[PDB]
């Protein structure tokens, strides 16, 4: 048989954070495998694709 | 310091590298250190990059 009902009201602000992308990148291989060297170039391009 | 021949790396990657004849240090950096992109309109729009 009874009931509350408020009377008063406030604002609140309240904050929030989302990622939203992250950073861009490249790799290659023939310098980061067989750095500045001919045989291995010509081995790693026998390896294959 | 003395008793040393090469310079090494975090990355076992030569940098440096003592002379034996004129007795002082040198560097080495590889020959290609930047990046290179080309643009491009197609093959049957044009050549020209
Ligand atoms: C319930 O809501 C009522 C309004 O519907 C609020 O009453 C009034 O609230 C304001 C808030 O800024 C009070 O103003 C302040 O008053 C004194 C003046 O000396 C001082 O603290 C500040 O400079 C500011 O002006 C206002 O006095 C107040 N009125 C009464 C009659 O109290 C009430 O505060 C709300 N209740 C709660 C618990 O927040
Ligand atoms: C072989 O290694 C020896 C050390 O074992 C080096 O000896 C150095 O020889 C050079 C030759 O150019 C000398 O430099 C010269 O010194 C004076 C400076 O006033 C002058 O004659 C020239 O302008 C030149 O700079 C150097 O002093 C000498 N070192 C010594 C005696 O401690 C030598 O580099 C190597 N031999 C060669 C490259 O023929
Ligand atoms: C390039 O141009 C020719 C010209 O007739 C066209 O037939 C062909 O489909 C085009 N090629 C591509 C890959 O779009």
């Amino acid at each position: 048989n009874s009931i509350a009902i408020p009377t008063n009201f406030s604002i609140s602000v309240t904050t929030e954070v989302l990622p939203v992308s992250m950073t861009k990148t490249s790799v290659d291989c023939n310098m980061y495998i067989c750095g500045d060297s001919t045989e291995c170039s010509s081995l790693l391009l026998q390896y294959g694709s | 310091q003395p008793f040393q021949q090469f310079g090494r790396d975090s990355s076992d990657f030569t940098d440096s590298v003592k002379d034996p004849k004129t007795l002082e240090i040198l560097d080495i950096t590889p020959c290609s250190y930047g990046g290179v992109s080309v643009i491009t309109p197609g093959t049957n729009t044009s050549d020209a990059v």
